[PDB]
RNA sequence: CGGUCCGGCCGGGAACUCAAAGGAGACUGCCAGUGAUAAACUGGAGGAAGGUGGGGAUGACGUCAAGUCAUCAUGGCCCUUACGACCAGGGCUACACACGUGCUACAAUGGCGCAUACAAAGAGAAGCGACCUCGCGAGAGCAAGCGGACCUCAUAAAGUGCGUCGUAGUCCGGAUUGGAGUCUGCAACUCGACUCCAUGAAGUCGGAAUCGCUAGUAAUCGUGGAUCAGAAUGCCACGGUG
């Protein structure tokens, strides 16, 4: 018996299984530490076991692919934030007051005709 | 804008301690969207600094920044035929942001070695009342006084 | 373009895919390895003998309606201009203005 | 210190101080330190003696700042005093390897220079 | 097995295509593996518009291959025989591949 | 420079040009509209004329002149200053 | 689940990411308040998305006799041993100077050397050309694989860790010049890109005046494509940090 989520930041889409254990973090066959460079990374993958009191009572499981080093954390964040909603859902009001439930629907905007990037012009003669 | 009055957007907290304060004052010391170095600078002075000061490493920071916040300062209007000056109060949030910038735009012209070694005098000599961001405040609040006959 | 460039596009192709086999057969005397150092040197001679429009690398595609030699895209076959005519009538299929 | 012909500073690294003669770059910089068996952290100074007494050996097997000079400012003559276009661009003062000089020769031109 | 591509411009003329040949499979015997939707290259091309100089001004066309992929797996005499009986409409490209 | 592997190049109507006129000597010179051979030993002290675009421009060549190609003693556009 | 060379590889499985067809979804629809009882607007509840959710596509009547007769078609006019047509070699690339647009820097938030992770969107038969060997390196040698979610191009770089460096025209910066080479190509002299060995200029943040940007935006980082036998620091695309 075990739950399920999915996530997706910019480009990333995260999946997770939650079981009921002591702590375990495994992503990719990797060690928690080992994949991740920074600590606000390491911040955000763990922020909503912090939030609702589950550090502990808990293991997870959690594969990623594609995007980059903010999409596979947040990705998983909104994972997490999704697979604790099927396990016993009284945690939804607090996490919805969080902040932790809307996925972010921003993505990189494209590059039109005459502009040198997204929305930089070029330069300018009279 | 002309139009749409508009809301002051949220931030991620500071990685290490727990304060939005250093949430801005890490973005500050940043070029070209790299957040580690800024990251990674900032949490060697203020270790630095914590040690030269032998206070708490999070309390080594406010009782700098007080000797750099403004109370007052001008804008400029020409209502009638004559470039005036005004005295005005400054905002809550302003003050903050005014002071975390002074020290960065100061912190750039010391000669030493190292951003670190460069950001841990500049906090220095500002918990001192000392130096380049302190003098720059005392030309900014002296030109309220040379300028309080306009209001 | 001018009447006379188009004459001399279709009288370069033929030459130039005429005498394909020998071409194939100077090239790999020339760039080989353990051939002849004195055959060699003949068959380098030879290449400046078959005549000089006989080359695919002399010839710029032409379009196959107008003559214009520049702006060419080379899956239509068509301008830069008379592919916008084309397209914006439906005679290309699966042609849709893009937008995403 | 003083190497083949002319001195080389002591507070530098090896690597980074043979590179003062005219003629070492740090490809045949790390030649020298691989052929001369040395370390490439150990200064100019706290070296031995012998080491040098080698060093100046492997050094002088190549054509160094005489013979560079010489050679160097021998063919830049030789191909002024033919008629090649080299040898104009050369006795012109322009440059050599087809720039564009509608604008933007000055490293060969010279300065900024109004009528 | 015996698989079959589709490729064509239009998905309201492949489906019909597919499910004539789904409705062919399925009427000659059995075990077909369904249309898979395999991906769709969208081959972008951008032309300026104006007869002489404005290089700020474009046009951008696409085109999206569509292609479908289909399984069949025990195939009897007469399976085999009423799939190349069949002809389809222009604008649908297959290529008959055993293995 | 071109590929070794292929050895120099030089035209035909250039080469037996040359080898004939080795073998027959006469110093009036030469003319030719191939500005692109490569010099080869054997025409070593002679006077070819090559084309710059205008007119034919005189070329005694030496000893000095082998490695190069035949362009190089033409300068092309004229040119006195302004 | 079971074997497992600990490589979803191999029996398997249809769950899941994902690939695509058809649908559900957002309407100021809902609770409150200001309103001229209406039009609306301000907050907040539910929701993944709040008021046009974020971008694109679409440019009214018309204007400056705007821009090209040199894409093509054209009304009149001018030429017809020439203003037509074939060929070799030159020319658009010259340079005393001025202006406009971009790239690389002037360095410690950074040079160099070693190890180490995470992308997206494209392209390919006269084509993309992995493996293996020779070469210090561009690349030649041999010959599988692929009309491609199969095979290639293809390694991402910024980053993270450990060193070295110590404010110098510098191990900063790569301009310019010499010697030796590789490839496509009938042919790189005027004129090709690229790699190695040398050379190491000008420049320490830039005057008056001016330019772009309101959130995945500006700022930096790499990759692809079109045109193309070879040849863009521009053009058109997509993502990474933010
Ligand atoms: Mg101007
Ligand atoms: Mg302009
Ligand atoms: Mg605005
Ligand atoms: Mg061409
Ligand atoms: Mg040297
Ligand atoms: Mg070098
Ligand atoms: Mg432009
Ligand atoms: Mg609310
Ligand atoms: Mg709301
Ligand atoms: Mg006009
Ligand atoms: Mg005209
Ligand atoms: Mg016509
Ligand atoms: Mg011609
Ligand atoms: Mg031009
Ligand atoms: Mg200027
Ligand atoms: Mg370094
Ligand atoms: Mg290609
Ligand atoms: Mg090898
Ligand atoms: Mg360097
Ligand atoms: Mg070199
Ligand atoms: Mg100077
Ligand atoms: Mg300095
Ligand atoms: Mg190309
Ligand atoms: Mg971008």
């Amino acid at each position: 018996n075990q739950y399920y989520g999915t996530g997706r930041r910019k480009s990333s889409a995260a999946r997770v299984f939650i079981k009921p254990g002591n702590g375990k973090i495994v992503i990719n066959q990797r060690s928690l530490e080992q994949y991740f460079g920074r600590e606000t990374a390491r911040m955000v993958v763990r922020q909503p076991l912090e939030l609702v009191d589950m550090v502990e009572k808990l293991d997870l499981y959690i594969t990623v692919k594609g995007g980059g080093i903010s999409g596979q954390a947040g990705a998983i964040r909104h994972g997490i934030t999704r697979a604790l909603m099927e396990y016993d859902e009284s945690l939804r009001s607090e996490l919805r007051k969080a902040g932790f439930v809307t996925r972010d629907a921003r993505q990189v905007e494209r590059k039109k005709v005459g502009l040198r990037k997204a929305r930089r012009r070029p330069q300018f003669s009279k | 804008p002309r139009r749409r009055v508009i809301g002051q957007r949220k931030i991620l907290p500071d990685p290490k301690f727990g304060s939005e304060l250093l949430a801005k004052f890490v973005n500050i010391l940043m070029v070209d969207g790299k957040k580690s170095t800024a990251e990674s600078i900032v949490y060697s002075a203020l270790e630095t600094l914590a040690q030269r000061s032998g206070k708490s490493e999070l309390e080594a920071f406010e009782v700098a920044l007080e000797n750099v916040r403004p109370t007052v300062e001008v804008k400029s209007r020409r209502v009638g035929g004559s470039t005036y000056q005004v005295p005005v109060e400054v905002r809550p949030v302003r003050r903050n942001a005014l002071a975390m910038r002074w020290i960065v735009e100061a912190a750039r012209k010391r000669g030493d070695k190292s951003m670190a070694l460069r950001l841990a005098n500049e906090l220095s000599d500002a918990a001192e009342n000392k130096g380049t961001a302190v003098k720059k405040r005392e030309d900014v609040h002296r030109m309220a006084e040379a300028n309080k006959a306009f209001a | 373009a001018k009447q006379s460039m188009k004459a001399r596009e279709v009288k370069r192709v033929a030459l130039a895919d005429k005498y394909f086999a020998k071409r194939a057969e100077l090239k790999a005397i020339i760039s080989d390895v353990n051939a002849s150092d004195e055959d060699r040197w003949n068959a380098v001679l030879k290449l400046q003998t078959l005549p000089r429009d006989s080359s695919p690398s002399r010839q710029r595609n032409r379009c196959r309606q107008t003559g214009r030699p520049h702006g060419f895209l080379r899956k239509f076959g068509l301008s830069r201009i008379k592919v916008r005519e084309a397209a914006m009538r439906g005679e290309i299929p699966g042609l849709k203005k893009a937008s995403w | 210190a003083r190497i083949a012909g002319i001195n080389i500073p002591d507070h530098k690294h090896a690597v980074i101080a043979l590179t003062s003669i005219y003629g070492v770059g740090k490809t045949r910089s790390k030649a020298i330190l691989a052929a001369a068996g040395i370390a490439e952290d150990v200064k100019i100074s706290e070296l031995s003696e012998g080491q040098i007494d080698t060093l100046r050996d492997e050094v002088a097997k190549f054509v160094v700042e005489g013979d560079l000079r010489r050679e160097i400012s021998m063919s830049i003559k030789r191909l002024m005093d033919l008629g090649c276009y080299r040898g104009l661009r050369h006795r012109r003062g322009l440059p050599v390897r087809g720039q564009r000089t509608k604008t933007n020769a000055r490293t060969r031109k010279g300065p900024r220079k109004p009528i | 097995r015996i698989r079959i591509r589709l490729k064509a411009f239009d998905h309201r003329l492949i489906d019909q295509a597919t499910a004539e040949i789904v409705e062919t499979a399925k009427r000659t015997g059995a075990q077909v593996r369904g249309p898979i939707p395999l991906p769709t290259r969208k081959e972008r091309f951008t032309v300026l518009i104006s007869p002489h100089v404005n290089k700020d001004a474009r046009d951008q066309y696409e085109i999206r291959t569509h292609l479908r992929l289909v399984d069949i797996v025990e195939p009897t005499e007469k399976t085999v025989d009423a799939l190349m009986r069949l002809d389809l409409a222009a604008g649908v490209d297959v290529q008959i591949s055993l293995g | 420079p071109r590929s070794l592997k292929k050895g120099p190049f030089i035209d035909l109507h250039l080469l037996k040009k040359v080898e004939k006129a080795v073998e027959s000597g006469d110093k009036k010179p030469l003319r030719t509209w191939s500005r692109r051979s490569t010099i080869f030993p054997n025409m070593i002290g002679l006077t070819i004329a090559v084309h710059n675009g205008r007119q034919h421009v005189p070329v005694f060549v030496t000893d000095e002149m082998v490695g190069h190609k035949l362009g190089e003693f033409a300068p092309t556009r004229t040119y006195r200053g302004h």
